[PDB]
């Protein structure tokens, strides 16, 4: 939270995770059409790609694999059953597996 | 197992 906390490389990675976590959610739920926020449009591309992907979870796609990662950290820190995050709902509904769309 | 390596935060690394 703050004070005398230390961010090690590993934690800074997890921090960048939560950053691209928020990036994922933002893109997933961004209703603002004029929002040209850099991470938004980039995430929205990454997200909307998973939508039309088929190599996603069969151990093929990198993008959809990594997006699954972000959505999974987030999936535990999420409650919404109709969450905007694509891979969140696939993950936190399965809970056991990970593959999206089974 | 236990969180995949999230290359997405590398693919989309936010810099200003
Ligand atoms: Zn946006
Ligand atoms: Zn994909
Ligand atoms: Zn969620």
């Amino acid at each position: 939270s703050g004070g005398r906390a230390t961010q090690s490389p590993g934690d800074s990675r997890r921090l960048s995770i939560q950053r691209a976590i928020q990036s994922l959610v933002h893109a997933a739920q961004c209703r603002n059409a004029n929002c040209s926020l850099p991470s938004c449009q980039k995430m929205k591309r990454v997200v909307q790609h998973t939508k039309g992907c088929k190599r996603k979870t069969n151990g093929g796609c990198p993008i959809c694999k990594q997006l699954i990662a972000l959505a999974a950290y987030h999936a535990k820190h999420c409650q919404e059953n109709k969450c905007p995050v694509p891979f969140c709902l696939n993950i936190k509904q399965k809970g056991s597996e990970f593959p999206a769309g089974n | 197992g236990m969180y995949p390596d999230p290359g997405l935060l590398s693919y989309i690394n936010e810099l200003c």
